[PDB]
């Protein structure tokens, strides 16, 4: 259980890292629907960014946290930098993905995935 | 056994365990297993730690001139604990003679980046990282390289399905090529080719 | 119901939705994205075409592997509107034109085919069929469109008692001739009140009618959330155009104020959230550039 | 009648010289980019046919699709696609371009460019020769010749 | 060889009555509706279940749940097996308390009114195997079947 | 040696026809089913029974090495011929 | 094969037909099987 | 065993300064380049005259799929499945029953030409020459499923390419 750290040593510096990579990429958003003109507001960005930033709000390992902030800076390289085009970026917006049926009735009701 | 079967090289054979207890006892710090295959080919099993000392050595030393890097390549084992084995492919211009360096990682441990040894690793690692995942510590630009740019998990892990999770086509409504869960008209038939007779009796691991 | 018009599939581009659809009028705004939400369900698509073949090629990467079938047929000819629908299980129509030629009058446009692909769907045993009128649709419109249209509705009633005729208002989108006519105008400010509908929004209605088994027989009224005066309306569609091929009906019909119906039901009786002006008009509008929103009444 | 006399002759003209002249843009993304090189080398010859080799991707009529489009490329096919002034004709030649072809079940590949872009001749081969690309084109000829737009903007 | 019952005769759509006392096809909600609406005017003994032979222990217990929320015991098998003393109260009078691999450790079986030969039949071939290897005595009350 | 169903289509020589409601005719609208009518078991009911005189004949279809792989057919039993299980040419003993 | 002629079958086309690719005589794909799971149909005689 | 490339020195008398300095300023290799232009100018170009003239093809060419029949009209294939075991594409689809002699057939043989790699891996497998790669290159489709041949596809492609396809493999069976 003495595993080699990534760059944290705990969780408090983990946090600290989170907490940059978020403000990066709050301040991105509105250049990043400026520059591919995408149809999108800048509430809505940021909303997206808030979403995937609490989708992984479970984590409590040091360097899985470390691992997330890297690749989320990798990701606001290839979205700074213009090496996603327009697609890249809407690919985080299920926009022509039928809404999945939630309940147990409905998923009944299409097919046999529980 | 002469027309069909490939000769040995008993010569090269000799030379390379030598260079391999040569290298062992250089450096025992990090060396883990010394083994030649019956085909000629001499593998360092290294501890991680010494990824930098090992391949400077072999890089630098006088006995040695491994001054070419011909390949990094990370192997997914998913049953050992170390699942990444990391494979570095060396070629002495000098003694025209090839040595292959090999350790291990998990997904969370780093590995050392060797670009200070090798400017050829600049690339390879950083498709190790776009593959498997092994994140290497201290390297100039590490990011993807193979895959497209919004690309979820790591190909070439054993874990990871042979057609992806996402699938590509043009949607003429948001003027977009888009990205939705992948469905294949036919599945990838899976072929169970395994015979179910032992094929060489000379690999048989021994039962618990 | 038959085994292979079972649904199947988790809903994508290889699932089968077992919905078999014939598109009258599939080359055009409409049919265009009809196809396409159709197509990514899984839907036996059948395009019948009066158009150049090239004219149907945006159509074919919308589906899977024979899953758009395209054939030829004319307005006048029972006998391909029957070789297009007798193995459909849905019809939807979406013939139309702004304008009238030589050929095809407004009557003929929206009285006769209409009728026809009705009345030839009834008599191949079609289970569903959906017509689209206007909303503005009158026997005493001063626009011949509105007429012929209302009249047309009317023959699709008595021909098909349970046809699902829908009722757009003013349906905008990137191909449409509703913001793009504004935008390339550059007629006048009248008294005239509007409220149009979002493409993506009727083409989600017509899928959920045809889903839907309790909009047989019925009359929906596809219109938007807002209603906007007239005037205001095009100083916004200039305004989001960073702005300063017409005739007499099309002045007709855009100095016609959208009737409110609240007895027929809308996009909330299928089940479809109205998408505002405010958020698409930049997606209609971002090609003719080389912004306070509309005011509501 | 008359018109429909003129406006088959005025078909048979604008379709006589858009197949004449026939120029492509070709996405050589892999191996056919080296059978469509000799379908332009001096045996099979492109040129002789009025279809010039290399021209201006800003001002050719047919995508000839050579090669394996994979995931990561397909906005780029598209978008060159969008940037063609119409008429615009697609040629997907090789299996990968047709159908995913022996990369089919990768996570990286567009299963075909269909799923792309419209297509009118799917050329099959792993490559097909230059002379099944030239038949391909060929047959892409044939296409625009029959073609009716102005009978059929006179029938409307 | 039995699985090719399996791709015959099977029910594959919802069915229900119609005006004409038929059996037509229909969707999940027409006949689900159908049957909760019958199933909220019934209470106590006016609800009932026969299992099947072939019903696994998660449809057993769905179905005895959804009786149980109406206040219905009346949950059968069509095997009739007796309630009399403990009934299914103890497992061991209604289990092979053994095992089948306990028929390799007996030296005398008395077999009472089975055919074990056709009504399990690898039991039948765990007691002859049994027989050939251990020497043990089989003894049958019932018809002499082979 | 095709066979037509009521509904028009042409039967296969597998037995493969679609129904009369079933969706998927409305691919050959406009088009043609395609059926090869050069059926096999038809072809092969009309090649003659060689007569042999051995217990024992063997079959490689015919050209060497350009058939089947050879086989060796018995031909004890009387009542029915011996068929080959690759070309499906069929022998009986002539006594 | 006006010299060396070709090997005559019975099962030959003698009519060569060119690539019908485009016209009514082209190829349409179905699947050559039959249908796999038989379905229970239900008796057309009332239960009462 | 190596030489050296471009490790010449130029001769500085005067009479090699000279030709260099000729060279430069009266471009003497640049009129040797419009000489060998022009050489190529009257030479017969190396053009056929397709679709008139073909290009050359040997027996072994690997084109369109073809299902073969014995000299009796029956069928080759006997359900194996070894092509598509073979088939590195997984472009091969089988399925198989008895047929209504009794016979070992497929119901089913489906070559996506689309996924196909045309490596003829299917006719070296087969073990009664039924799948062969006829000489057929000439095929192009104008839409995606012509290119997904079915059994009766094959086999009219078997029954139209026979008299050549039998002839090629005449010829090239010694090799096999
Ligand atoms: C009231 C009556 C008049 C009505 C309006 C019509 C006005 C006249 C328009 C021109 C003539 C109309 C017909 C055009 C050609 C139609 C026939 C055709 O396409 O024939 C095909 C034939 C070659 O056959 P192909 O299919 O190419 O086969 C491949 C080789 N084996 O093709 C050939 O052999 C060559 C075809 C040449 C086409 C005509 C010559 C070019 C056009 C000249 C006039 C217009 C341009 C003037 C100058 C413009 C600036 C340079
Ligand atoms: N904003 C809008 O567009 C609104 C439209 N509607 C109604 O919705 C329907 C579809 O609208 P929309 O897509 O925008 O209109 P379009 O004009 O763009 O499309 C009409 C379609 O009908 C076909 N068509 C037209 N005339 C004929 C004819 N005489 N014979 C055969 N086919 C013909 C056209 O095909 P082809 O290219 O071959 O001519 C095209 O596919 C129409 O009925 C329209 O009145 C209602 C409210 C608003
Ligand atoms: C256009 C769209 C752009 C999309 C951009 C996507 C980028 C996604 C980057 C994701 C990076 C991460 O997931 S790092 C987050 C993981 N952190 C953890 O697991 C630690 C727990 N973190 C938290 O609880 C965080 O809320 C805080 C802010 C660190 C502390 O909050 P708590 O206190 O309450
Ligand atoms: C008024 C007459 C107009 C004739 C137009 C001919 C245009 C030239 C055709 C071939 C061609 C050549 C030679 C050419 O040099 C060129 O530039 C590289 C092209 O563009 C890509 C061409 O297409
Ligand atoms: S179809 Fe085959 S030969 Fe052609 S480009 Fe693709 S991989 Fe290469
Ligand atoms: S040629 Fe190769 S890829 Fe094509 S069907 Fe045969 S084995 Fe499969
Ligand atoms: S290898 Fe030959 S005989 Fe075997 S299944 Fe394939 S085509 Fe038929
Ligand atoms: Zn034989």
């Amino acid at each position: 259980t003495s595993v080699k750290p990534i760059f944290s040593r705990d969780m408090n510096e983990a946090k600290r890292r989170v907490r940059e990579l978020y403000r990066a990429w709050y301040r991105e958003v509105p250049n990043t629907v400026h520059l591919f003109q995408l149809d999108i507001s800048v509430k809505q960005g940021r909303d997206k960014v808030r979403e995937m930033f609490k989708k992984n709000a479970h984590v409590t390992d040091p360097r899985v946290v470390d691992l997330l902030v890297i690749k989320g800076k990798m990701e606001l390289e290839e979205t700074i930098n213009v090496w996603k085009q327009r697609t890249h970026v809407m690919r985080f917006f299920h926009e022509t993905e039928a809404p999945r049926p939630k309940d147990f009735l409905s998923k009944f009701y299409v097919g046999h995935d529980p | 056994t002469r027309p069909t079967v490939r000769p040995r090289n008993d010569v090269a054979h000799k030379q390379l365990s030598a260079f391999g207890e040569y290298v062992a006892e250089i450096l025992p710090k990090y060396v883990q297993q010394v083994q030649v295959s019956c085909f000629s080919e001499l593998e360092i099993c290294i501890h991680p730690d010494g990824v930098i000392p090992v391949l400077t050595f072999l890089r630098d030393h006088s006995n040695a001139q491994f001054k070419s890097l011909a390949d990094l390549t990370a192997v997914d084992i998913p049953t050992r604990q170390n699942r990444f084995e990391i494979v570095y492919n060396l070629l002495s211009l000098r003694f025209n003679s090839r040595i292959r360096v090999k350790t291990y990682t998990d997904e969370l441990t780093p590995v050392e980046s060797s670009v200070s040894v090798y400017k050829a690793a600049n690339w390879y690692e950083r498709e190790i990282w776009d593959m498997f995942g092994v994140f290497f510590a201290n390297h100039p630009d590490l990011r993807r390289i193979l895959t497209d740019y919004g690309f979820e998990g790591h190909p070439f892990r054993k874990d990871f399905p042979l057609s992806g999770y996402v699938e590509l086509r043009y949607d003429d409504e948001v003027k977009r090529v888009v990205a939705e869960p992948v469905e294949l008209a036919q599945e990838f038939r899976k072929f169970d080719l395994n015979s179910p007779w032992e094929a060489f009796p000379a690999y048989r691991q021994p039962p618990e | 119901l038959h085994h292979a018009v079972i649904p199947h599939g988790k809903g994508g581009r290889s699932s089968v939705s077992g919905i078999v659809a014939t598109v009258f009028g599939a080359t055009g705004f409409l049919g265009r994205y009809l196809v396409n939400h159709l197509g990514r369900m899984g839907s036996q698509v059948i395009v019948p075409y009066r158009c150049e073949p090239y004219d149907t090629m945006h159509l074919r990467p919308m589906g899977d592997l024979g899953q758009i079938i395209f054939m030829d047929w004319n307005g006048r000819d029972k006998d391909s509107i029957r070789r297009a629908v007798e193995h459909s299980n849905v019809v939807i129509n979406l013939v139309g034109r702004e304008w009238e030629t030589k050929n095809f009058d407004f009557e003929d446009v929206f009285v006769k085919i209409p009728q026809a692909i009705a009345q030839v769907s009834k008599e191949a045993g079609v289970e569903k069929f959906i017509h689209i009128s206007h909303l503005n649709a009158d026997i005493k419109s001063s626009s011949k469109y509105l007429r012929n249209k209302a009249v047309g509705e009317k023959e699709v009633r008595e021909t098909f008692p349970e046809a699902t005729i829908i009722k757009p208002a003013d349906i905008f989108g990137r191909e449409d001739r509703f913001l793009n006519y504004f935008a390339n105008i550059r007629s006048l400010g009248k008294k005239t009140v509007k409220q149009p509908v979002y493409i993506v929004d009727v083409t989600k209605g017509i899928i959920n009618a045809i889903k839907d088994p309790d909009a047989r027989g019925k009359t929906f009224a596809f219109v938007g959330p807002n209603r906007y005066l007239l005037f205001d309306l095009v100083q916004y569609v200039f305004a989001v155009a960073h702005r300063p091929w017409t005739t007499r009906d099309k002045v007709e019909r855009i100095h016609t104020t959208d009737r409110t119906l609240p007895h027929l039901p809308g996009l909330e009786d299928l089940g479809v959230q109205a998408t505002p002006l405010e958020l698409k008009a930049i997606e209609v509008l971002r090609r003719h550039r080389t912004v306070q929103p509309a005011k509501t009444v | 009648s008359r018109g429909e006399y003129v406006v088959a002759k005025l078909d048979d003209l604008i379709n006589w010289a858009r197949r004449s002249s026939l120029w492509p843009m070709t996405f050589g993304l892999a191996c056919c980019a080296v059978e469509m090189m000799h379908m332009a080398a001096p045996r099979y010859d492109m040129d002789r046919f009025g279809v010039v080799f290399r021209a201006s991707p800003r001002q050719s009529d047919v995508m000839i699709v050579a090669g394996t489009l994979t995931n990561k490329m397909a906005p780029a096919l598209r978008k060159v696609y969008d940037q063609m002034p119409e008429p615009r004709y697609v040629v997907s030649m090789g299996s990968c371009a047709n159908g995913g072809g022996y990369y089919h079940y990768s996570y990286s590949v567009v299963r075909g460019c269909d799923r792309i872009v419209p297509v009118d001749i799917y050329v099959p081969g792993c490559p097909p020769t230059a002379e099944a690309l030239l038949y391909g084109i060929l047959q892409l000829q044939k296409k625009i010749k029959r073609e009716k737009r102005l009978r059929i903007w006179y029938r409307r | 060889f039995a699985y090719d019952g399996l791709k015959r005769q099977r029910l594959t759509e919802p069915m229900v009555r119609n005006e004409k006392g038929l059996l037509t096809h229909t969707t999940w909600e027409d006949a689900l509706s159908r049957v909760a609406g019958m199933l909220q005017s019934c209470q106590g003994n006016d609800v009932a279940a026969i299992a099947g032979g072939l019903v696994d222990a998660e449809a057993l217990i769905a179905l005895k749940d959804l009786l149980n929320r109406v206040d219905s015991d009346t949950l059968c098998t069509e095997e009739v097996f007796p309630t009399a003393g403990a009934g299914t109260d103890l497992r061991s009078n209604y289990l092979l308390n053994t095992t089948i691999a306990g028929v390799e450790e007996a030296d005398v079986v008395l077999l009472v009114g089975t055919n074990p030969r056709f009504e399990a039949p690898l039991f039948n071939a765990r007691i002859r195997k049994s027989w050939l290897h251990n020497d043990l005595k089989v003894a049958l009350i019932g018809s002499p079947v082979d | 040696g095709v066979r037509t169903s009521p509904t028009g289509e042409k039967v296969t020589h597998t037995g493969q026809v679609y129904d009369d409601e079933d969706y998927r005719r409305v691919r050959f609208v406009g088009r043609q089913k395609e059926v090869n009518e050069n059926f096999a078991i038809d072809l092969i009911a009309e090649q003659p029974v060689s007569q042999v005189g051995s217990r024992v004949i063997s079959c490689d279809g015919g050209g060497g090495a350009l058939g089947h792989p050879r086989v060796y057919i018995n031909l004890d039993k009387e009542t029915k011929t011996g068929t080959c299980g690759y070309c499906g040419l069929q022998f009986r003993q002539q006594h | 094969p006006t010299v060396k002629p070709p090997t005559a079958r019975k099962f030959i086309w003698t009519n060569h037909k060119f690539n019908l690719s485009g016209t009514p005589q082209q190829y349409v794909p179905y699947s050559t099987t039959r249908k796999k799971i038989q379905e229970w149909v239900p008796p057309s005689t009332p239960y009462k | 065993t190596y030489k050296y490339v471009n490790l010449r020195e130029p001769s500085m008398d005067m009479k090699s300064v000279t030709d260099r300095a000729a060279q430069t300023l009266l471009w003497t290799e640049l009129i040797r380049g419009l000489g060998m232009t022009l050489s190529y100018l009257f030479r017969e170009p190396a053009t056929i005259n397709y679709p008139f003239e073909k290009g050359p093809l040997s027996p072994r060419f690997r084109g369109e799929h073809a299902l073969r029949r014995y000299p009796s009209g029956e069928e080759r294939c006997i359900a194996c499945k070894l092509c598509e075991a073979v088939c590195p594409a997984q472009a091969i689809t089988i399925e198989a029953e008895p047929r209504a002699d009794g016979s070992r057939r497929t119901t089913r043989y489906d070559i996506d030409m689309t996924k196909c790699i045309y490596c003829g891996f299917c006719q070296e497998a087969c073990p009664v020459d039924a799948i062969v790669e006829g000489p057929n290159f000439e095929f192009s489709t104008e839409t995606h499923e012509e290119l997904l041949y079915n059994k009766e596809k094959l086999l009219n492609n078997g029954d139209k390419w026979e008299a050549e396809i039998a002839a090629n493999i005449q010829a090239d069976y010694l090799y096999r």
